[PDB]
């Protein structure tokens, strides 16, 4: 009826929750993502999130695809730049089944080289399908033109290794990436005795901690890309701070503060300071919202802008200077209040949904290593005063910057101005 | 659009159980 | 795995030359002769064979 | 604790009814959040030729402005607590939905009695409006799948309002009025039609107290007489085919008439329907995959999107799959994917019949995940049925349908139907619908 | 012994004549199809090349000289380690097929 | 044609065409006896017998 | 999908680092 | 399978066609050996007896049966002819099999330069025996009594069918019911059908098979054996040689061959 | 321009049946007898004929 941490010897955090609901979510977050991967292992990363059903060392691909199918389970390996989450929900009478199967497939792999060869075509598919949207390129081109290396790897394997991922490489970083200290078991409607049986039965295989990665840089290129989509989607950022600290939190109120996003269906996002502020201006279709990414050892805070060809050179300068508006003290403590409402509102909202809830307990086992209730949260969140809003815009405002571009980039402005 | 489009009327072809377009044809489908 | 229609080598032919053979919309009935012919060639072939068992 | 368990705790949907005619209907579990909406019965169905696009328009100008709150302050409100409105207008219900903190819930009500009751519909706020639904209509021409259903809906249910889309035909919309919005507002914003709805930190008396002295003003009396009565709908099994070479892949949807919303057998169809499933080309099951259909098109890499539906209406529904392929498989998938349906009309597995069920339970279970999926629920249950069926009912319908049921239902609705068969794009091996009704009959059989 | 029979039974079945090791003669059945598919590149480049040149000896119907025979502690079994995995496959799919 | 097609779902698929195979079979017993003009089997019809 | 007005464009700005998710029987999804 | 089952199809046709074309000289041997081939379908029960008029045309082998043979003799081979068009049709969607039985799908070569040459050699060494057999000795495939008016009066000393239709004769007169004989006279030929089945060798080549060598071998002997064994009339010891050959024959194509493969297949580690 | 052997219908089928079929190169004697049967037919075909106008 509550949560429940447990850190093994072996590290390896374990989280359960007894909703007693209908039906059960097992999920493991492994802190393996693209940050970990290096020059020469490019790509890896996604073809470990697109192989969830090959051969592993117990259970035959079909027969995991079969029985999962039989029971009616989901075998999601949800995945982001810095973590990589596997998860699998049924009724409860049926979790058990689906528990060996989601840790044959994180643990114990075979990675068979026909199975490997094969599934490398489904790269190409993946990349073209999640690239339909302009804002997967524009984001990866940002993470490549604002990191120097390791975050700036992107999440979907690059075009020069589709085929050449060996079944090496992908042993190699399963080995160095999936060992027992970086890695959070969590349950959400299980019970924690045979959550605990099922790791200390298997998932002690790889115990350490594991090849640990190189921290980011912020080089602050701009990388551009004329692609001739109507619409130019640019976005300039600028090192933020790491999340899990006061800096965080006051950036994060800060994004609210200029614009989150829709709120009202049919709306025109009056409260959102940028929204207002560019529509003075601009006449024309177009969206801007603040955009933050905060990462493990570092974050990304600043302005993503989604507006016509010609008119662009003015929306990415009349946003900015709104930013400048709040870096000068520009800022009342009204607005300050409503962001602090919104971003509480978001949070609890998140952790609304059962998978949403499973995802803030692994972020936090997996980064922290101590759940935190959302009461806790919120006072974090209340504790940002108003010169911490103003910072965190002087960080941004006075530091180097990022730009990442795609469309009819030529009235596009450059980083430079 | 796809909304302007529309079925032109066949009424000139229907048989006489599927004529009118309250009744449901699933009474007279064994039928014709 | 396959329609045996367009799988069975045999059946390859008789499908696109009789099932699945594209044809024009608006063929008029003098067309048909060419069936005609071809049934009636038939006949000569059954009949004849009957006439040649007695002859 | 069992699935048989957790299913009984399962909170109640209390429901309850004041004067005027809304029934507001709670769920309280926990949660801090909560959904709260009105779910006006109104839609495509209740609209005649002449003003065919009024709703669209009607939910488009509810946020603009209201008597009481003058324009965008009624947005300023709703972002001042953090609250993300919504609002959704299918074929026969229309729905406005509050997602907020469970505190800052008597405030949502007012909100949400403000927008639905007392709005404007300014004049210019309609000129303006009119571009944004003229744009919207060009955006769902590219929809490349909602022009299929669309087709669908025109080429099987002709005549009737059903046929009608949603937004309305771009004629239409260029010439609507006040007054014609006006109407549409007093004949189907009626407190009868209107099922308040929470979900979360909600408690029922709470709701039930704050829809007195909220929607009280709403009336059941509808203006002289005319009352908008119910104009049953006909399937006429149908082709309708827009051959367009330039696009890359080829939308076809399939469907026979399905029942309605009270017959029992949307329990049976939709477990044989589970049977047929999902498949799109970024699964990763690959050849592996129960689904015959589903095993075969990844094998030989048909289609790239196929997936089972169960649109389901009042008093008839439309059963069958949408399939997204390129030009040369239709004629392929036509024959696997019918040469599924007869399998089941004739040879239906209790073996996959079990596997059908449990997909039908986790759908059951996993959608009412949430607390906005709960008020949905809530406002098309108790609209559709009369009652929010309760997860233990689903069970036990579940539980009923076996190999002989799911058989039985097969033959009665997929054998020897006329189909409704929509295309769209380069469909040229689409086969005739000759060819589509002959493959709705087995000689085996 | 049985060892000895073997030994008889290699010498007079003709493959070692033409270089060809046992897991070349195979009939390839549609499970043999996978197997051969399933197999490394160098051990598939060798296999390639020892069937060839054995079909060119019996387009010529000779044989290799007595030096260069496969013998039989010299026959190595690569063929049969994918196969009796993909028999495993194949049989795993019957049972849930009933 | 061995263990392979011994099985629950097989013995069940078998039960659900048995009724369709079987009168399939009746279908062929009717054509073969009309066809031949069987009067074994013809001789004990009603109406049909007057022929004879 | 055509995107040409005010509206529509609204909720395209992302503003949270892109999450890719794919699975075993559902579609690949990004965010 | 297509084309083996298209093979004993053709095989069938064909040998009805022979059948009926010694039928057409209506020689004393033509006339008699038609009487017992035809009267040998009498023993089909219930409706055997009808076929064997029908056939006949009338009471007896007569004008009818000699006039519709010569019909149904002219017309068949053309229906041969369009048997072996769908077995060739049937045969290149595999290739044909090179006597290794291993695929050989790396060292195919063209048709036209080297096979052509190799069947017109064939061809012409083949015109060399069939030219010394018209040429030199006419008769001597073939018993010299069919040089003699059919007579419906006088059966020949000698009855036997054609030399290469004595070996189905052999079981025939093996079996001493008539309806076993028929039943008996069809599965010889169709037990053809069953040889795809009953090939349990993991190799599908005989080069690597030497004890089924020595099997097959002995099969030969044994089709020879039946043809001398027909030949011969029915006294001792001819009738116990042809019980043995014929149960010797069965014996091999169902059960030697197979249990030998077997064993076969269990001394190479498969 | 395309060569005649592999674009005529006619051509075609003959050069993919008895032109460029690829086959074994080891075929030993035994399989020429499939042609020359169809060699005895095709003789067994004509002979038959001056055969059967005299008869
Ligand atoms: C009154 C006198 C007879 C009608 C007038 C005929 C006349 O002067 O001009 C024919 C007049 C003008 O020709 P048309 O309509 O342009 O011909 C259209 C097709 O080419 C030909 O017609 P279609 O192919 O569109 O339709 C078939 C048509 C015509 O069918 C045929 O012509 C073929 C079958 C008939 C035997 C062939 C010799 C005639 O069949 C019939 O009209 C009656 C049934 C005939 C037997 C079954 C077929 O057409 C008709 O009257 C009907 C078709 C011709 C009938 C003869
Ligand atoms: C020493 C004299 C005794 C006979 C020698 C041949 C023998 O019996 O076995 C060796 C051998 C048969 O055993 P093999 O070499 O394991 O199989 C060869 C294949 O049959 C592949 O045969 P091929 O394509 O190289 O052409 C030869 C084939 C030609 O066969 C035919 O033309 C059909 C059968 C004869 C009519 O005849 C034979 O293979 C058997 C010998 C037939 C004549 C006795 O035949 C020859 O070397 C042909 C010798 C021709 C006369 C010189
Ligand atoms: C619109 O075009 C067409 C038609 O009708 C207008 C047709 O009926 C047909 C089909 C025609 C036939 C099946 C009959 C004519 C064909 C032949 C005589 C070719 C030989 C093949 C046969 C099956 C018939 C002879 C069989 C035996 C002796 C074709 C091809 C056609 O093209
Ligand atoms: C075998 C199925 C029955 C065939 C048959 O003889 O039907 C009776 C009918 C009519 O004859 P019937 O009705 O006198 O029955 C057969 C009687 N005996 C056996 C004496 C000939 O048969 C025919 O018309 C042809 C028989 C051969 C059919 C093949
Ligand atoms: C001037 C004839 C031309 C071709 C027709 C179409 C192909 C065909 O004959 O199919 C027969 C079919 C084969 O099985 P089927 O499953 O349809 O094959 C596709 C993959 N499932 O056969 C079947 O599906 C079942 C076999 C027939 C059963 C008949 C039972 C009733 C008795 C007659
Ligand atoms: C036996 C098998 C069937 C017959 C052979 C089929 C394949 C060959 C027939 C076609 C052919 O040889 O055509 C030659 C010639 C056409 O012109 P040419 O430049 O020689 O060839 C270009 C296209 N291949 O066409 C000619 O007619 C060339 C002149 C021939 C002599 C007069
Ligand atoms: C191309 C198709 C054919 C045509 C156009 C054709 C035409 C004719 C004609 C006009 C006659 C004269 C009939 C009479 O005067 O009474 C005839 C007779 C005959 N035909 Fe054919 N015939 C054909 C096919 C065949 C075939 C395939 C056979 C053999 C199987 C055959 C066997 C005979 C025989 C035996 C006679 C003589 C008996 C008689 O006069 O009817 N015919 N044919
Ligand atoms: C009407 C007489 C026949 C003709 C004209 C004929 C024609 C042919 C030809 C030309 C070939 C290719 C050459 C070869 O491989 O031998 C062939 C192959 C074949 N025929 Fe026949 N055939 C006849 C009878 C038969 C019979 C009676 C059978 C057995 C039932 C049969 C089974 C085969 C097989 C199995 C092959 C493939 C041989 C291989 O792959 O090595 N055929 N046929
Ligand atoms: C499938 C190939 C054929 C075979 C194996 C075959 C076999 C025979 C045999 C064994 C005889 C008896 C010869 C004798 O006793 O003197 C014969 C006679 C005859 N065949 Fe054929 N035949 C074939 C094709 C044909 C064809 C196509 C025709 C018609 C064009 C034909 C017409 C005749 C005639 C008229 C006779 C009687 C003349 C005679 O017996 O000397 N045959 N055939």
């Amino acid at each position: 009826q509550d949560l429940e941490f447990t850190r093994l010897p072996n590290g390896l955090v374990i989280a359960s929750l007894e909703n007693y609901a209908p039906a059960s979510r097992i999920g493991l977050f492994i802190k393996a993502g693209s940050r970990y991967e290096d020059s020469n292992n490019l790509g890896t990363s996604h073809l470990l999130r697109l192989a969830s059903s090959l051969t592993t060392k117990g259970a035959s691909s079909f027969k995991i695809t079969r029985g999962i199918e039989a029971v009616g389970g989901k075998l999601s390996v949800t995945s982001t730049r810095e973590s990589m989450a596997y998860t699998v929900e049924c009724l409860r009478d049926d979790i058990e089944i689906l528990m060996e199967f989601l840790l044959n497939v994180t643990a114990a792999p075979e990675f068979r080289r026909w199975e490997v060869a094969a599934l490398q075509s489904q790269l190409r598919i993946d990349k073209a399908v999640a690239f339909q949207n302009p804002q997967a390129q524009v984001l990866e081109n940002l993470h490549a033109a604002a990191y120097r290396n390791a975050l700036a790897n992107s999440l979907y394997c690059p075009d020069y290794r589709i085929g050449k991922v060996t079944p090496d490489q992908l042993h190699y970083y399963v080995q160095n990436h999936f060992t027992s200290a970086r890695m959070a078991l969590i349950g959400l409607g299980v019970s924690h005795p045979v959550l605990k049986q099922v790791a200390e039965r298997f998932l002690n295989m790889r115990g350490g901690l594991g090849l640990s990665g190189a921290k980011a840089k912020y080089r602050g290129g701009e990388i551009r890309d004329q692609n001739g989509d109507s619409l130019v989607h640019a976005a300039l950022v600028a090192e933020s701070a790491a999340t899990g600290s006061a800096e965080a939190n006051a950036f994060s109120v800060l994004q609210h503060v200029l614009g989150a996003g829709p709120h009202v269906k049919r709306g025109s996002n009056a409260t959102s300071s940028l929204y207002q502020a560019v529509a003075k201006g601009v006449h024309q279709p177009f969206d801007v919202s603040a955009f933050n990414a905060s990462y493990s050892d570092s974050g990304l805070f600043g302005i993503y802008t989604i507006s016509q060809a010609a008119s662009a050179g003015d929306v990415i300068k009349s946003a900015y200077d709104q930013v400048k508006t709040i870096a000068q003290g520009n800022l009342s403590n009204t607005d300050v209040q409503a962001a602090k409402n919104k971003l509480k509102a978001g949070y609890l909202m998140s952790v609304e949904s059962s998978e949403g809830f499973l995802d803030e307990v692994g972020s936090q086992a997996l980064v922290a290593g101590s759940y935190v209730q959302p009461s806790t949260v919120l006072q974090q969140i209340d504790s940002v005063a108003d010169a911490d809003v103003i910072n965190a815009a002087k960080k941004f405002v006075s530091g180097r910057k990022s730009m990442a571009a795609s469309g009819n980039l030529g009235h596009t402005p450059f980083v430079d101005e | 659009s796809h909304t302007d489009i529309r079925v032109p009327d066949f009424s000139d072809y229907r048989r006489a159980e599927v004529l009118d377009s309250t009744k449901s044809s699933k009474e007279s489908s064994d039928a014709r | 795995m396959t329609n045996i229609r367009k799988s069975h080598p045999l059946m390859k032919i008789i499908n696109n030359a009789f099932i699945d053979l594209p044809a024009p919309s608006n063929i008029s009935s003098w067309w048909n002769f060419g069936s005609l012919l071809g049934i009636c060639l038939i006949l000569q072939i059954l009949t004849g064979l009957f006439l040649a068992m007695h002859y | 604790a069992t699935y048989a368990q957790a299913l009984q705790s399962v909170p109640e949907t209390q429901v309850s009814q004041l004067d005027n005619g809304l029934r507001v209907a709670s769920e309280q579990s926990s949660q801090p959040t909560c959904t709260v909406g009105v779910w006006i019965d109104a839609g495509s169905r209740y609209e005649n030729e002449k003003n065919n696009g009024a709703g669209y328009f009607v939910e488009h100008l509810a946020f603009k402005g209201t008597k009481n709150r003058p324009g965008s302050a009624l947005e300023k409100e709703v972002e001042s607590m953090g609250a993300h409105l919504n609002a959704y207008s299918t074929r026969e219900h229309t729905a406005y939905y509050i997602k907020a903190l469970s505190k800052d819930l008597p405030k949502a009500v007012e909100l949400l009695a403000d927008i639905v009751q007392n709005c404007s519909l300014e004049d210019s706020q309609i000129e303006k409006e009119r571009d944004v639904i003229l744009q919207e209509l060009q955006e769902n021409d590219s929809s490349m799948r909602d022009v299929v259903f669309d087709y669908l809906h025109a080429t099987a249910f002709q005549g009737t309002p059903l046929a009608q889309s949603v937004e309305g035909p771009s004629e239409n919309v260029r010439k609507l009025s006040r007054a014609d919005l006006t109407e549409y507002v007093s004949q189907h914003y009626k407190a009868p039609r209107m099922v308040l709805a929470a979900a979360g930190g909600v408690e029922h008396r709470q709701l039930l107290d704050l829809a007195q002295k909220h929607f009280s003003s709403l009336s059941g009396t509808y203006v002289e007489d005319a009352v908008p009565a119910f104009t049953p709908c006909r399937f006429t099994g149908s082709e309708i085919r827009h051959r367009d070479d330039a696009l890359p892949l080829a939308h076809v949807a399939i469907a026979v008439e399905g029942p309605g919303w009270a017959n029992p057998d949307n329990v049976p169809l939709q477990v044989a329907n589970a049977i047929i499933g999902h498949y799109d080309s970024t699964y990763g099951g690959g050849t592996h995959m129960s689904s015959t259909l589903a095993s075969v098109a990844a094998t030989r890499k048909l289609c790239q999107s196929f997936q089972t539906f169960n649109i389901c209406y009042a008093e008839t529904g439309l059963l069958g799959a949408h399939f997204v392929c390129d030009n040369m498989s239709i004629d392929d998938m036509m024959f696997f994917l019918q040469g599924q349906w007869m399998r089941l009309c004739t040879s239906a597995t209790e073996s996959e019949v079990v596997r059908g069920k449990n997909i039908l339970r986790n759908a059951l279970v996993s959608h009412l995940d949430g607390t906005t999926p709960v008020c949905e629920d809530i406002g098309r249950s108790l609209l559709t049925y009369g009652r929010r069926i309760p997860l233990a009912e689903w069970e036990s319908r579940i539980a009923e349908v076996d190999a002989s049921v799911v058989r039985e239902v097969c033959s009665k609705y997929f054998y020897d139907q006329c189909p409704a068969v929509a295309g769209l794009g380069p469909i040229e091996q689409l086969p005739d619908y000759n060819r589509i009704r002959s493959g709705m009959f087995w000689l085996r059989f | 012994w049985l060892e000895g029979i073997r030994k008889w039974y290699y010498n007079a079945a003709g493959f070692n004549k033409l270089g060809l090791m046992r897991d070349d003669t195979i009939y390839e059945d549609d499970d043999v199809k996978e197997a051969i598919r399933r197999l490394p590149e160098n051990l598939y480049n060798d296999r390639v090349f020892r069937i060839k040149r054995a079909l060119d000896l019996t387009m010529r119907q000779q044989i290799l000289p007595k030096e260069q025979w496969t013998k039989y502690e010299e026959d190595k079994f690569y063929l049969e380690p994918y196969l009796k995995e993909v028999i495993r496959e194949r049989k795993e799919r019957e049972e849930w097929a009933k | 044609m061995l263990s392979r097609f011994l099985g629950p779902r097989y013995r069940e698929l078998a039960r659900n065409w048995i009724p369709t195979a079987s009168m399939w079979g009746a279908v062929g017993a009717v054509g073969l006896v009309w066809a031949t003009d069987w009067r074994l089997i013809l001789d004990w019809v009603p109406y049909i017998n007057g022929k004879f | 999908r055509s995107f040409l007005c005010r509206e529509s464009l609204s909720g395209q700005a992302a503003g949270r680092p892109l999450v890719a998710s794919v699975g075993l029987n559902v579609p690949a999804s990004v965010r | 399978l297509e084309t083996w089952n298209i093979g004993v199809v053709l095989l069938f046709t064909v040998m009805a066609t022979a059948f009926m074309g010694y039928v057409l000289p209506w020689g004393q041997m033509s006339f008699w050996g038609a009487t017992v081939i035809t009267n040998l379908l009498s023993a089909i029960p219930y409706i055997g007896t009808d076929l064997v008029e029908w056939i006949w045309g009338g009471f007896s082998v007569d004008k009818a049966t000699l006039t519709r043979f010569f019909a149904f003799h002219f017309i068949l081979p053309f229906i041969i002819t369009a048997l072996a068009a769908v077995h060739l049709l049937f045969l290149h969607e595999t290739g044909s099999n090179n006597p290794t039985g291993i695929s050989s799908d790396m060292d195919k070569i063209p048709f036209h330069p080297y096979y052509t040459i190799k069947d017109i050699l064939g061809a012409l060494f083949m015109m060399l025996i069939l030219l010394i057999l018209v040429l030199f000795s006419p008769d001597l495939l073939g018993d010299p009594d069919n040089y003699t008016p059919a007579n419906p009066l006088n059966t020949p000393p000698h009855i036997k069918p054609e030399w290469y239709f004595l070996f189905a004769y052999a079981i025939l007169r093996s079996i001493p019911n008539k309806l076993g004989g028929v039943l008996a006279l069809v599965a010889s030929i169709l037990i053809l059908i069953l040889m795809p089945m009953l090939h349990t060798s993991k190799q599908r080549s005989m080069m690597f098979r030497p004890l089924s060598q020595c099997l097959f071998w002995m099969l030969v002997a044994d089709l020879i054996t039946l043809t001398w064994i027909g030949g011969q009339p029915v006294e001792h010891p001819f009738i116990i040689i042809g019980q043995l050959a014929s149960i010797l024959y069965f014996l091999i194509i169902l059960v030697l061959m197979p249990i030998t493969s077997i064993i076969e297949n269990n001394l190479l580690k498969w």
